[PDB]
Parts: C-alpha cells; sequence; structure tokens
RNA sequence: ACCUUUGGGUUAAGUCCGCGAAGUAGUGAGAUCCCUAGGAUACGAAAGUUAUCGACAGGUGUUAAAAACACAGGAAGGAAGGGGCAAGAACAGGUCAGUGAUGCCCUUAGAUGGUAUGGGCUGCACGCGCACUACAGUGGUCACAGCAGAAACAAAUAGAAGUAAAUGUGAUCGAGAGGGAAUGAGCACUGUAAUGUGCACAGGAACGAGGAAUUGCUAGUAAUCGUUAUCUCAUUAAGAAG
C-alpha cells in the first residue's frame, strides 16, 4: 500500500530528521552555516539543521514519487521543487531555482549508505530507506 | 471533522432565531441563506435587486478588499472576519450575528443633504433616504472607521474589528461611524 | 432592440394570408409550417419569421 | 462487479471527475488526503456544507476518490463541489428507486443551484489598445 | 519615552494581580498598558500559559489571542 | 558567406583561425523590397510588415476574428 | 433628541434634481390623517417605509 | 492489412468534399466503412500594425492560416492499396501514407 | 432653378408603428463567418474527440400599434457574450526614410554611390509626454508544502538563463532590519571586439502617499500576481501582443 500518504507532512519531515542527525547518515557541506540555499533568497537559514530539514523532504519526494509510479526524479527536478521568487531592485519578481551543490551532496552521501541508487535518467529508492520509512510510520500514527 | 449537525456559521454559530428590529430594513437584510463560509459566486450582480439577495457577512468581507493592494484578496478577509468573531462573541456574550445587525442599524443616516434646484441655480436642501441606500452606507462607513484606524497603530486587525462593532451595536460616541451619521444628520438639519 | 426587421415582418404577413387555415396557436407547429413551405435558409430567421406569425394569430 | 458511477464538475479552467462505490462504510479521499487531513480549510468547508443539506443517511454506505486539474485553488473547490454532489444524484437514480433521487434533488436545488449547474463564466480575451479585456490607454491632451 | 526590554519584579506581581478579572487578553495589552515591547510581551504570556494563570483560545498563524479568569462563553 | 579571420595567441608569433558568427540586419533583408526595419521572422518568411499585408491573401493568410 | 414619524410610500411620479439623482413621492403617514409630498434620493420601492424628521416640511411641487 | 491516410488542407470545402468522396469509395466496396477521424487544425498566425508609418490611433490585425486534417485508417490487401492509390492525384489536398 | 410635403410614438440603426398627392422595388444597417460555452444516437477500445441541435422577448405580468422591463425556469434570456467585416460624400489630413509604385527639380570619381577601421546616434545648464520600483506591518526574513494556461529542461561541492507567482502552515524581525540610487578591489559569461549581461563582498541617495489640473473603467469587468516553446533576440525587455 501507498504507507507514506496516512500521516501528515508537518509531522513527518521533523520526525526523519532526528534519526538522521543522530546516525550523521548525511554530513554537512563545508561552510552549511552561512551558505544560502539560492540566489534568490535574502538570508541563509533560521535553522542551523537545514541541511538535515533537506535531507528529510529529499526522502519525501523519492516516496511520494514511489507511490504514484512516477519516472525517476533529476537534479533539474529537485532544483525547480525547492524554487523561490527573486527579488530584483524596481523590477518585477521572478522565478528562480535552488543550488544543485547541496542536493548533489545529499544524494552522493544517500548513495554511500545505500539508501539512493543511480540510474541512467534518474535516481531511485532502495529497500533500506524504504523499510526505515515504514517502520517509523507505524509508530508515529498510534 | 467537527461536527455531523446543521449548518452553522464558520460550523461555531447557531444561524437561527434572528430579528432585524427595524420595520424600515425588513426586506433587505438576507439572514435566511445557510452558509458554512462567507463566499459565493452567484451572480445576482447582474439584477435589478440583486444584490440585497447576498448575504450579510458575506456584504462585509467584501468591505475589506481595499486600499487598493488588497483587491482580490477574498481569502484574506475571510481570515480576518473569522477572529473577530471569536473575539466579539466572547466580548458580548451574544451571537456575533446580532452585533452585527445592530451595527447596521444604528449606523445608517436617516436624512441626507441634496441639490434640488433645476430651472436656475443648483441650491442644496435635506432629502430623505430609501431603505437601500441607507444600509449601503452604513457598510461603507463601519469599514472606512476600521481601515484608518488600523494603518499606522501596533494593534491588530481582528481586535478593531471587535472595538468598533460592540460599541456601535450600542450606539455609543465612541464609534467612528455612529459619529460620522451624527454629523450627516445635523448638516442635513442646517439645511432643512 | 428587438425589433424584426423588413423582410422578417414582410415574409410573416404574406404566409398568414397566402396559408392561414394551416396555421395554430403553438410555436412548434408554426416553425413545421415554415420549415415545409419556405425558402428560407437559416433557422436564426425562420426561428423569428415563426415567432411573429404566432405574435399574430392570436391578434 | 462493484456498483460504481463516475461525474464530472467544472468552474474557471478547473476540471475534476469522482468516482463513487458500494462500500462497508463511508469514506471521503481528495489528492489521497483524507478530510482530516488534508492541508486547505475552504476545500473541507465546501465538502461538509454540501454533505449536511443532503442528509448523513443518504451518504450512508458509500466511498468517494475526487481528482482535479486546472484552475486554481478556490476555484477547484467548488469544481469538486459540483463533482461529489453529482455522485450521489446519480447513484440513487441507478441503484435505488427514483423518488429518493427526486427529493434530495429539491433539497440542493433550493440550497444552490450551482451545486448541480455548472458557471458557463470564464475570464474575456484581451483586445488592442489597453491593458486588459476593456481597460483603454491614457489619452491625452495637452 | 521608549519601550522597556525587563519585566523587572514589582511590574510582574501587579500583573498577576491585574491578568484575573480581565476577559480576553493580547500581546498588544501588554505593550500598550504596561511599557514592555513586543518582544517580551510574547515570553511573559507564553509563560503565564504554561503556569496555568491564563488559557489560550486561539493561535491561527502568528494572531494568537488568550483568556482571564473572568471569561464566559456562550452556552446552547 | 562564413568569413574567417585570423588571430594571434599571447606570444605574438603562433597564429589561429575564427569564424564570424551570421547576426544582426545584414543578411535579414526583407525579400520582397530589401528593407533593414520590420522583418517578420517567424515561420521562416523574411519579409516586412508593409510587404506582408498585400501579398498575405495571395500566400493565404486571413483575418477571421 | 429622537422624534421621528412613519410613512408608507404611495406613488412615485418623477426623476429630478442635476443629474436625476432624486424621485418625488407620495407618502402617508402611519398614525395620522397627514398625505405629503417629498423627494427621496436612493432607490425606492412602492410600500416601502421611510423614517421623517418632520411631518409638515413639504415639496408643494408634487 | 492496415493503411492509415492523411488527407492535409488548407481549405475546409475541398476536404469536406474529397473526404465525402473517399467515404463513398469505401462504403462502395463495403470492407466494414467508417468516417474519417477530424483533426487538431494546425493554426499559424502573424500579429502586425494596420498603418505604413507611426501616424494614427495604433490599429492592429491578427492573420491567422488554417491547415486542416482528416485521417482514415483502415483495412485493405496490397492489390487494393496498389490499385485504389489512383485516386490519390490531381488534388489540392496533400496526400501521405502509412504502413505496418 | 427646386420640393414631394403638418416633423406623433419606438430602436443600436428612416430600426420600425401611425397618417398622407403619392406609390413601388434596392444599397447601407440588418441579415450573412469565425472563435469561446452546452449536447452522442456517431467513432475508438481507450478513457477522448467532434457534433444540421439548442433562445424566439417564447412564458406570466404590465388594457391602440410598434418595442420594454421585472421575474421564472434554463448550459445559454432580450443585439446570448467577445471579436471580424463594414454606405455616399469629404479632407489641398499622414507617408516620396517600405516598395524595380511615381511626375518634376538637384548631385553624380576630389560623389549626395559603395566598402573598411574608428567616433557619434547613448553628449548635458535646463522645460514636457508616457512607463517601472517605492514610500512598509493587510509588511521584511528562514524553512517547508502546493496549484495554471498544460505537457520539451547535458552536467554543475560558494555563485555565476529556465516548468509559475501571488498563495498555504510554522518559525523569526519590530517601527527608516522599508528602500536599493551614485561608487570600490574583484570573480565569471556572450561576442571579432565590452562599452552589454550574470555573480560575490561592500557602500548605503531621494522618497514618510503628491499643487493647479487630468486619464480609462458596468462583471469573470476594473485592480492585483506571475508567465511567455509570442514578437524584437550573439548577448541584451522596465516595450508591445497574448
Ligand atoms: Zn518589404
Amino acid at each position: 500500500n501507498t504507507e507514506i500518504f496516512k500521516v501528515r507532512h508537518d509531522t513527518f519531515i521533523p520526525a526523519l530528521s532526528e534519526y538522521l542527525r543522530t546516525n550523521k547518515t548525511v554530513v554537512p557541506i563545508k561552510n552549511f552555516d552561512i551558505i544560502k540555499t539560492s540566489r534568490g533568497k535574502e538570508t541563509s537559514p533560521l535553522d542551523i539543521n537545514w541541511y538535515y530539514t533537506r535531507a528529510a523532504s529529499i526522502i519525501r519526494k523519492l516516496l511520494i514519487s514511489k507511490a504514484k509510479n512516477e519516472k525517476p526524479l533529476s537534479i533539474v527536478r529537485f532544483s525547480s521543487e525547492y524554487g523561490c521568487a527573486k527579488d530584483r531592485g524596481n523590477r518585477p519578481n521572478k522565478h528562480v531555482r535552488a543550488s544543485k551543490g547541496i542536493i548533489i551532496k545529499i544524494l552522493n552521501d544517500l548513495q554511500e549508505k545505500g539508501w539512493v541508487e543511480k540510474k541512467e535518467n534518474g535516481w531511485t529508492l532502495k529497500k533500506e530507506a524504504e523499510e526505515v520509512s515504514k517502520q517509523l510510520i507505524e509508530k508515529l500514527i498510534n | 471533522t467537527e461536527t455531523s449537525g446543521d449548518i452553522k456559521l464558520f460550523g461555531r454559530y447557531p444561524y437561527t432565531d434572528l430579528e432585524v428590529k427595524d420595520i424600515t430594513l425588513e426586506k433587505y437584510i438576507n439572514v435566511a441563506s445557510k452558509v458554512i463560509l462567507p463566499h459565493t459566486s452567484s451572480r445576482l450582480n447582474t439584477k435589478k435587486f440583486g444584490r440585497t439577495k447576498i448575504p450579510v457577512v458575506e456584504r462585509f468581507v467584501n468591505a475589506m478588499m481595499r486600499k487598493g493592494r488588497n483587491n482580490g484578496k477574498k481569502t484574506l478577509a475571510m481570515r480576518i472576519v473569522k477572529d473577530a468573531f471569536f473575539i466579539i462573541e466572547g466580548v458580548t456574550g451574544q451571537n456575533p450575528i446580532q452585533i452585527l445587525v445592530d451595527a447596521i442599524c444604528n449606523s445608517g443616516p436617516r436624512e441626507d443633504s441634496a441639490r434640488i434646484g433645476k430651472g436656475g441655480v443648483m441650491k442644496r436642501s435635506s432629502v430623505d433616504v430609501s431603505p437601500l441606500r441607507r444600509i449601503n452606507i452604513a457598510i461603507f462607513l463601519l469599514a472606512k472607521g476600521v481601515r484608518n484606524s488600523t494603518f499606522k497603530d501596533i494593534k491588530m486587525l481582528p481586535e478593531i474589528i471587535a472595538e468598533e462593532l460592540i460599541n456601535a451595536a450600542k450606539n455609543t460616541q465612541s464609534s467612528f461611524a455612529v459619529k460620522k451619521k451624527e454629523e450627516i444628520e445635523r448638516i442635513a438639519k442646517s439645511n432643512r | 432592440g428587438q425589433i424584426k426587421g423588413k423582410s422578417v415582418r414582410t415574409a410573416s404577413k404574406v404566409i398568414v394570408e397566402r396559408y392561414f387555415n394551416r396555421l395554430t396557436n403553438d410555436f412548434y407547429d408554426n416553425r413545421n409550417v415554415v420549415i415545409d413551405v419556405a425558402e428560407i435558409r437559416s433557422k436564426k430567421l425562420r426561428n423569428k419569421v415563426s415567432g411573429c406569425v404566432t405574435k399574430l394569430y392570436k391578434r | 462487479s462493484i456498483a460504481q458511477v463516475i461525474t464530472k464538475g467544472t468552474r474557471k479552467t478547473a476540471i475534476s471527475k469522482c468516482v463513487c462505490s458500494e462500500s462497508n462504510e463511508f469514506q471521503l479521499m481528495v489528492d489521497n488526503m483524507t478530510l482530516d487531513v488534508h492541508h486547505d480549510n475552504f476545500l473541507v468547508a465546501k465538502i461538509k456544507e454540501i454533505m449536511k443539506i443532503i442528509g448523513y443517511e443518504h451518504l450512508e454506505n458509500l466511498k468517494f476518490e475526487l481528482t482535479t486539474r486546472g484552475g486554481g485553488p478556490i476555484s477547484r473547490a467548488y469544481a469538486i463541489r459540483q463533482a461529489f454532489a453529482k455522485a450521489v444524484i446519480s447513484y440513487f437514480g441507478k441503484y435505488y428507486d427514483e423518488q429518493r433521487k427526486q427529493d434530495i434533488k429539491e433539497q440542493i436545488m433550493k440550497f444552490d443551484r450551482a451545486a448541480l449547474v455548472a458557471d458557463p463564466r470564464r475570464v474575456e480575451p484581451k483586445k488592442y489598445g489597453g491593458p486588459a479585456a476593456r481597460a483603454k490607454y491614457t489619452k491625452s491632451y495637452r | 519615552v521608549k519601550r522597556h526590554e525587563r519585566v523587572e519584579d514589582d511590574i510582574f506581581n501587579k500583573i498577576v494581580k491585574d491578568v484575573k478579572n480581565m476577559r480576553i487578553l493580547t500581546r498588544t495589552t501588554l505593550s500598550e498598558r504596561y511599557n514592555l515591547s513586543l518582544n517580551i510581551s510574547i515570553k511573559l504570556l507564553r509563560f503565564l500559559e504554561e503556569n496555568q494563570i491564563i488559557k489560550l483560545i486561539s493561535s491561527h498563524r502568528g494572531s494568537k489571542i488568550y483568556a482571564g479568569s473572568k471569561y464566559e462563553p456562550l452556552k446552547v | 558567406m562564413n568569413k574567417q579571420m585570423i588571430k594571434y595567441n599571447a606570444d605574438l608569433e603562433t597564429t589561429f583561425t575564427v569564424e564570424r558568427k551570421d547576426f544582426g540586419r545584414t543578411n535579414r533583408r526583407c525579400r520582397a523590397c530589401f528593407a533593414y526595419n520590420g522583418v517578420i521572422r517567424k515561420y521562416d518568411l523574411m519579409i516586412c510588415r508593409r510587404c506582408f499585408r498585400e501579398y498575405a491573401g495571395d500566400i493565404g493568410f486571413k483575418i477571421y476574428d | 433628541s429622537e422624534e421621528v414619524y412613519i410613512g408608507e410610500v404611495l406613488q412615485t411620479l418623477e426623476k429630478t434634481g442635476p443629474g436625476g439623482g432624486l424621485t418625488m413621492c407620495q407618502v402617508q403617514l402611519k398614525d395620522q390623517k397627514r398625505t405629503l409630498y417629498r423627494a427621496i434620493m436612493g432607490p425606492i420601492a412602492v410600500g416601502d417605509l421611510v423614517a421623517l424628521l418632520d411631518c409638515e416640511r413639504e415639496h408643494r411641487r408634487g | 492489412i492496415n493503411v492509415e491516410l492523411r488527407l492535409l488542407c488548407s481549405n475546409k470545402k475541398l476536404l469536406s468534399d474529397l473526404s465525402n468522396r473517399y467515404y463513398n469509395y469505401l462504403f462502395q466496396n463495403s470492407p466494414t466503412a467508417k468516417k474519417p477521424r477530424v483533426l487538431q487544425p494546425f493554426i499559424c498566425d502573424v500579429t502586425t500594425r494596420k498603418s505604413p508609418c507611426g501616424q494614427g490611433t495604433a490599429t492592429w490585425s491578427k492573420y491567422k492560416m488554417i491547415i486542416h486534417g482528416r485521417m482514415f485508417a483502415l483495412q485493405m490487401t496490397h492489390q487494393m492499396l496498389k490499385d485504389s492509390a489512383a485516386f490519390l492525384q490531381n488534388t489540392d489536398v496533400e496526400v501521405r501514407l502509412t504502413l505496418k
């Protein structure tokens, strides 16, 4: 069954984030404490653990993609998902992508842990990454 | 989720046993039409008295989409008034709906100033307002009082809505809308 | 303005004098008769003719 | 085969499709989320409104899945409300006696005709010599 | 005079005595009756709602509303 | 024509060749009248807005709406 | 002070004033024999009830 | 066995006549005959100012050319394809074929 | 030489109804297309597409005729909505810098004809016309979701075009933490050439809602918000047309 849809996103993304950090499965980019997520953003994130909320939300994008049986997700797709409206002085605001470097690092970390498999046209889940999510949800709803 | 009963406003408020309490106004104030959320797209504006059949709190949220920058933001208006009803229901202790009804009743001016002179110079005189125009002006004044009050003041906008509406229902000098109703009626009398 | 125009009133007047007994109080009968007898090349016109003819037939 | 009907509902450029089916329990899903999980409350208010003018005993033993594309957040809620409204009447006409269909239809028609008929209203095309459908550019004299 | 960034002991004492018998109270009241800034009206209000001295009655987006000892709702 | 230019490297002794890209008005002259301005370039027409309107009905364009 | 008379509109006659803003109307008072002629400025329907400040001031032109 | 025949044309009356003619031919041979499929018309458009100079109220015109099209998918033997292709000439309609 | 005759009602329209020394046929309007909205009994086994149909002031109510509103049902209701086409007569209205459309005057190897390398059209005391960001809290910032008209997207370890944005939830900031003008040492891209564009770090001007005047707009309209596999286009949109 499509088990992921049974719980609310603003409870799931915070929940997994702790399981990640307590096992260090993803490691921060150099200068994560001062870098911005996009050229469209005004200031760096208010939470020091923003890198882990990215990791938690990336696995959610992949779980729902797997649930709906879509084509595999690309680095471009993820960059447009996290995009925003950039401020340009005296000109209309304009839609701009997220920066790729963060996303590339997360996907390469998850590859080394065996959580994400690279296909010829995108990235895909693996059995361990599915079962972690399954066993979390089964407690979390109860 | 919250209820499986009959239709209540914001799923909270009774929607029954409502009195207008001015026979001059009776036919022109819709408190009949049971709606869960103050939103409808009913296309009555293309009709001769169709804007008098739109429900009361609907007319009241439309009044908020103003000052230019807020045009079209009808969700924002609903968010604002929802909160105001919580403040008012608490403060007053009675269906927010009867506060809104009584605010309208008091805040419409009964006599007005107009040019009458046709075959010469235009000389100002007092004149008597119709039922429909009387309520149109009531909403206008209640809205204008709220907007200008909040502009560069630290207080929250839903709170200012509760301040004005209570006072208006109670016919107190404290209401911007009530004062300006006195002014118009005094000038009308001056030109009588 | 919903005024019928010259050819529509003229054809209406001629048909009631030419075929009077064939006509009735009913729009659909009258529409059938003008569909049957006339050369009129659009339903847009013959809807208007049969409208005027059934407006006359009462009077 | 299991008893089923399908209906379509439209508002502006939003289109929605509802499938309705026999069940041991009343169930309703929109965007794969139940009413107690779905993220927009205007949609939830517009659903529980129509569910109360129809008697609860008429929605018993029945299941719904709503899918939609096009338009925007307010327009899709009304599109969904029509699709839902037409499903119950369609099912009653097909699988019960026709008097109950007529009874339910009188109640919905007394409340809001726009629950069972679609508004033919759409945006008007822009003409030249103005910013929009009717507004003109500013003429000048001296 | 400008607003303040402390709730000193004697302001704290009298606020407890004042919050009873008040009905609905909000961020502004603490900041427009007494001299506190918005950033210290939040912190004090949140504290009293943990102490069971006040009770929260709404918290939708950032708009947040509270009640004191002489509140009483409608009845059916 | 795709013209070519010689250029020297920093040594001012070795030479290489680079190609000039065809861009701007210089090669997009109106096929009816040699004009450089108001040329419609869509659908691989290369005809100016003045010439277009007299020939449009011969080509097969119509004003429906 | 809040003196008031309630009157019932029986007829409307003429669109009147610069720009045609007013309507000449005939009104009968609810608890007196008096019947007046008045100008009123909002939209008005026959059988409306209107609240007057004076029972005497009149628009004789009718 | 199968053939798909695309009749493509920037004139509606011609395409209507030629398709009615070919439909008649199909039903006269009676191989379980059927109507053509009406395709989404291709529409190429240009928008330009009317005046040859800057003077006056700027008035604009939209010209659009419509390429209508109709598809027959059909069952025939190879001889009947080869022989019937004699029908597919001396038309302002352009005619194209697909086969499997 | 000229007039066809008494100027009373109606429509968007001599569009029509009365009456007449007048009466009969036509052009223009109108009717007559095209797009958008509803409709299989047709076609397909894929799940859509197209459709000779549907609305007439027809019904009721308004006491000459012609029209009309206001209700009601209806996907559509008074020219169904929006375009497109569109009399006669005129004007010394604009364009000879669109034209191998053109009369007449002028120049024509030291050219008023071509080409190349550079410079200007982009200069700056100053008066005017039309646009864009603003003057904050119905705001700023951080994250996270999530939806168009439909369907196109090598890679990238700070960063150097792209598949909405307003918007929805939680945090944060607190009344020039709004605003981004002139300017510095850099780091890249397009290009034959930077003078043009992107990026990072600074820097931080006026402006705190506008005198006399003045411009559009009746419903999915005005205003808001993005977006253009639309036009300009090597690179350049704060312009038009959607
Ligand atoms: Zn040309």
